[PDB]
Parts: C-alpha cells; structure tokens; sequence
C-alpha cells in the first residue's frame, strides 16, 4: 500500500543486503555461522522439503481408509508412517474437508506453517493481510482472493496455530478420479489446497 | 504483550499481494536470515519470537518478513552483550560501501551440519511430561482470560474474555508466557477451544463460521462441563 | 473498524518524543492541512475521523500529523469524485519540480473569513434534542458492547466487553456509528462510564487507577442499576 | 524510532510540501479554499486563542469558589462566563485535582483536545507513543516522561475523549500563594497543568 515515508523496493534491499552481510561477518567471527552451515539449510528447503511431501500424505489418505483415519487421530504419527516430519512439524494435526465443513488455516501472531509437509510458506501467508482478515471475513477472503466460493450454509472453521501444534488441511478428493494412481491423484493436490485457501484441482 | 504484531481481526490492511508464483528465497540475504533461526537456538522459539513482537511496527508490518529475523536476533544479541552495536554499525557501512567485500575467514564446523540435519529431520519437540493432570477435557466451556501480560505471551487480542468449547486436550507442553520472558519452560497442558465467529466479532461475524484457538490451562476457566 | 489507528493500550511504540518548545505550526505546509478542517466540513467531522483511520497504518504512525489531514480530504475527494486523482499526481509531480511556482490565481472570498470567525468563536456543536428518555443514570453498572462495526465507531477495543459505572449523562449527540459512515446523525444518549484499571488491564493494571470513557447509548446494556 | 524502511525526514518534508501544494492548487480551483482563509485560520491559532486562555479560566476558579462550582457544573457555560469558548470546546468537562485524585486527559482514538482554552495540541499530545501508554502505565509515564511521582495511594484518573466532551484539568493551587493577584497566579498555570501531565508550577 502506498506509504510517503517509504524508501523504494531497491533502496531497502540494497540497505537490508549490507546489514544482513554486517551481521553474518559478525557471527562468522563468533564461530555459530559459517558459510556451509548456511548453504545446508537454504539447499534443504529449496530442494528436500517441499509440498510434494505432504501431497504423498494426502493421497494415501485418499486411498487408504485406515491411514486416513490415524492421520486424522495423531498426524504427526501418520506421517512419520512415510518418513516425514521433524523441524516445525513435531506436532501436527490434520483436519478434513468434507461436503459440510472447509477448513483454512492460518498464524495471526506471526507465520507458523507446517514445515515437514509443506515446507516454508509463502510471503502472502507470513504478511498482515491474510493474517488480519482470514479470521474476521475468511468466506470473502476466498472469494475476493482466491476465487473460491464456498457457500454460506457451508462452515467454514479457520485453524489459528497459536501454540506449537500445526494445522494442515486434508482437501476433498476431487470429482472424476476414481481409481486413479497415487502419482496421478499427486497432480492435484496443491500447497493451496492444504492451507484451505483453495481446494485441490479439478477435472 | 499488546503489539501490533496482533494482527488477528484487524480491520484496513488492504489487499493481499500474491504473486503467481515465488522462490522460496528471493534474495541471498534471505538465506542468511533464515540460517539464523537454528544458529540462535543452538535462548528458545519463544524468545526469539518475543523479539520480533518488540519491532517498531511501521517497520513490522512493510519490511521484507526475513527482517523480522535479522531483528530478533540483533535485539537478543546486544542485550546479552553477545553483538557490539557499534561494531555492527560500522561493519554495515563497510558492506554498504564495499558490497563484494569477503567475509571473514573462517573454519567450517562439521557438527553445524550434523545439528542441521538432526533439528530438521528430528524435530525439536515442545511437549513435556508434567506432574499435574489436565484441569481440562473435551466438551467443557471455557472463558479466555483478560489479562494482558507486558512480555511475551500467545494471547491474541480478539480472543481475549470471550468463551469457547474445548476440543482437544494435546497434553503438555512449554508454556510461553515464562519461556519467552526468559523463565523456563515451566509445561502446562494445551487445548484447542472453538470460539464462533458471532462470539468473537458480534452480528459483524459470518453466521456459519468458527475458529480455532490453541489455549494453555492458565489461559482458560471454567464456565461449564 | 478495528484500525491499528485504536492504540489506546498498545505495548511497545517506545518513548514519547517531546521538544521543549515547539510552535504551533513546524512549517507553512501544516497551516495549509490545517485550514483543509473548515474547508472540509464547509462531510461532517465523524467522516473525517474515518477517513484517517483508513489510512495505510505504517504511514499512519510514523508521518506528520497533519499529513493525516491531507489523506482524509483526498480520501473523500476522490470517493465523492471531487478530486481527479490523476491531475493530483501530475500537479504534485509539477510542484515537485517547480516549487516555488505560484498557486492559481483566484478572488478571495469574504464569506469565508466570516464563516471561519464563526466556527472558531461560535463553535460546531454536535449535542441534539432527542424524543426518548436517557436508558441509563448515574450509578448504573453497564457492560460495553463486545460488537466490532467495519466502518466507523468510537468503540476502543480495551473497553470492547469490560464493566463500568455510568459516571455522568451528558445529553443526546451526534451518533458517530452513523455520522461516518454517512447514515446521518441519528443522534443518541451520551453517558461517561468508569473502568477500573484492573478491569481493563487484569492484575498488569494499577492497583489505584480508573480511566473514564464516553459511550453513546447503545454501546451499553444494564447489567445493575 | 529506527525504522529502515523510512526515507528521511528531509525527504519526507520535500514530498509533503509537493502533495500540499498540488492539493491547495486545486482547492483553490474548486473555490472551497484561499490563501486568505489559510492565513486568518492560522493567525487565530498562533496568537488569538491559546492555553493564556485556559489559565484565565484556572486563577478564576483558584480565587472564586462560587465559580469553581459553575465550572466543574458545566465547563462551556462557565468558561463562556468569560468570553471563552467555541470550536473543538463546544462541550466541555473540567475535573478538579486533589490531594487525593490525579486527573490525565488524553485522545487514544485521535487527538480531541480543548481548543477554545489550550489551542491546538503539542504534537507529542497527538501521536501514538503518549495515547497508548497511558491509559494503562499512566503512573509510570508520568514519571518517565514528566518527572512527576504520583504517589501510588492517590488515584490516577484518566479521561479519555471518545466523544465530542473535551476534558480539562482544573490542577491544585501551588502551596506558597496565599493572596497573590489573578495575573501572579497565571504564570503558574502551564498548558500541561491543564493536560494533567504536569502540575502547576511550584514556589
Ligand atoms: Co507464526
Ligand atoms: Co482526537
């Protein structure tokens, strides 16, 4: 939003660039960073973890009526049925879309997001807008944000992750995909869908 | 405390910007940044949480969220003398002047990337065992308490005195209200509690809607099993 | 609307800044957004309020106050079509540039001196004479409304729920839940309620402290009398 | 308080006066404003009406007791007693400091302020740090800001303007003034007096 005050997008990034390398040279010095140790983690989040993972979640629920259920009893169990979980996702629970209730999830206090199964979260989720609003108009949010009518007899729950447990929603299988493979049904779960700000793909 | 932060219900934000798509990382700083979360823990979360809800909010709410970080972890460094602030000033005027500039040198440390995998694979869980039972169980009606800390706590404005059912007893785990203030873990039982949206926003909410919200035992008291 | 612009009990916006001396007006610029408040009403004073409370918050908190003026009149101009937004941005883009260019020739205008006289030393008052008695009177204990309009009201979330002792009943004024938001006067009951500190606050209040607050009638319900 | 984002206060001021201008440029087109109404509206409030005013009404009340009682009956009627009143004071409440009651006027919605007896506010009145804080550390806050301990026995009450009834601080007559003339006692009345975040002068 317009603000007067406000130095351009170029003139804050090539300030925050050099306080950032400030820092680092200083912690360098202390011995808790190095560069390697840095390298790790940005290669692990923009390569290992990912939504891809919690997609393989979705779709053995969708195929697996006994998972789907102890997902839903303990999710970060399940998961770790699949060799997924750990850091931002020590607790996880899933919760699921069905023709009565949608489900949305958000952290209004800051930006906690399921990190084993959707790795981190995109800007719009960690901002103000989104945070703000979701709780207060969540049915219009959708509509107005993501083009997601969900009608007003519908309940639309919203998940607000103030403690260190994790809210990931289960979305409806879609119509159209019966008996189709893991790999295909894959396809059509989407990091969206298991925030609830969209459902997974159609057709 | 009473920040900004505290956006849940705050109305005249304006639209969400979301573009099509995005990097994970959308500059090289950001990686920095984001390497810091498990170099500050190596104080907790909550501290470190703690330190981005004492930011000037016009700073806050406008700055790239990857600041917030760099923040925290300043504040905590200067106040337990860990970062020289002077130091820091001039060292970011070098890079100003001298962006291309090497860093220090420096030994890479094997255990930093043992710890890295290990935290992200691992997890670094906050439940606890405590001694007490749940004051607390599935179905009983609960009132969010109006107390108003001045440090840290995860008690959002717009859930404060109002009263939801309790849903799920998650067992124990830190409690933020002494973690984030530099007092322990001291463990309390967790609940989540559904408020509806008429009870949170009055007429002005969605008639077929509710929220969430997880709740420490301290936060709620009974009004009805 | 719940705007960040309600700071009344906000943590952690830092110490006042407060000059010796100051005068009245830091530059030319401020007695021109000044002389825009009579221009304005000459749209009442409770959509100019609303106007501000719209504001982008990080530019609400940090800029002059009285470019908060300057936002609130091109808020209304653009919205009522008054103010071309895109001869705005080309005329300041000229100003920029050419600042000390004249302003456009024009006759002044005898009756807006006398009107500006008028205001200042006659006054704008906003009581009126209503057909139902008072609801509420001294002594009664009241509970304040935990409703949460989106556009306009005079409704502090700290007091959003809380109990006070109606202290004085005032008369009937302009109601502000309809006056800025356009719905027109609808003048209502006017009472002064007292909180106690730890009412609002919980035990983090003052132990000897109360804080005195003005409702209009229907943000208040009897819980005794 | 440091904020990176923001240009600086030089840059601000060019960009303000550039919008103001352009702005007043087409008021003045539109024929709502002139440079003479600028200057009259300016002129009023730089040396006609000021918190001179306020203290007026103050010494009145500190050597008349029939008055005192007028003035904290109806604060309009009684300032209008002495030709003093008008816009942003049409309704207004004075409330009278004691050896028991401390009185703190202040606006957390905006900046109401009694016009007619103080002139407009000092910025620090009008801005978010002073409007926050003290409805709710008002005892801290007016030692740290004021250097003014209010002893933790004597109640502070803070009045808070969400209406268009404007709030006025009748402070306690200074000890050592026993029979001083109304134009002595004057100089001892201070707009913050009036405010409650100071007393009057002392001596
Ligand atoms: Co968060
Ligand atoms: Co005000």
């Amino acid at each position: 939003t317009e603000n007067i005050l406000r130095k351009s997008d170029e003139e804050i990034q090539k300030e925050i660039t050099a306080r950032v390398k400030a820092l680092e040279s200083m912690l360098i010095e202390q011995g808790i960073l190095t560069t390697s140790m840095i390298d790790r983690m940005a290669e692990i989040y923009e390569n290992e973890v990912g939504p891809h993972l919690g997609a393989k979640v979705v779709v053995k629920a969708w195929t697996d009526p006994e998972f789907k259920k102890r997902l839903l009893a303990d999710g970060t169990e399940a998961c770790k049925e699949l060799g997924i979980g750990g850091l931002q996702g020590e607790d996880m629970m899933w919760v699921e879309n069905t023709d009565e209730v949608h489900h949305v999830v958000v952290c209004t206090l800051c930006s906690c997001y399921p990190w084993p199964v959707l790795g981190l979260p995109p800007n719009w989720f960690k901002e103000p807008q989104y945070r703000s609003r979701v709780v207060r108009e969540p049915r219009q949010l959708l509509k107005e944000e993501f083009g997601f009518e969900v009608p007003p007899s519908k309940e639309i729950k919203v998940w607000d992750s103030s403690s260190e447990m994790r809210f990931v929603v289960l979305p409806q299988r879609p119509a159209g995909t019966d008996g189709w493979s893991e790999e295909e049904l894959a396809t059509l779960v989407t990091r969206e869908s298991m925030i609830g700000v969209e459902p997974a793909k159609a057709v | 405390m009473n920040g900004v932060y505290d956006v849940g219900g705050t109305d005249g934000l304006g639209p969400i910007n979301r573009p099509a798509d995005e990097p994970v990382f959308r500059a090289e700083w950001e990686k920095v940044a984001f390497a810091m979360f498990p170099a500050t823990f190596r104080r907790g979360l909550d501290e470190f949480r703690f330190g981005i809800e004492q930011m000037n909010p016009a700073e806050y709410l406008e700055s790239p969220y990857y600041w917030h970080w760099i923040r925290t972890y300043i504040h905590h460094g200067v106040r337990t003398g860990k970062i020289d602030l002077e130091e820091l000033e001039r060292r970011t005027q070098y890079y100003r002047e001298n962006p291309d500039a090497p860093l220090p040198e420096h030994e890479q440390k094997p255990e930093l990337i043992e710890f890295v995998n290990q935290a992200v694979y691992g997890g670094l869980p906050a439940s606890r065992e405590v001694d007490r039972p749940p004051k607390f169980k599935e179905g009983d009606v609960v009132r969010f308490s109006t107390a108003s800390p001045k440090g840290h706590a995860r008690r959002a404005r717009y859930v404060r005195g109002k009263t939801g059912t309790v849903v799920k007893h998650h067992g124990a785990y830190i409690y933020p209200d002494t973690a984030g203030n530099g007092l322990g873990e001291c463990p309390e039982h967790l609940y989540t509690v559904r408020f509806t949206a008429q009870e949170l926003w009055g007429p002005e909410g969605d008639p077929n809607s509710s929220v969430y919200y997880d709740c420490w035992e301290p936060y709620i008291e009974l009004v009805d099993t």
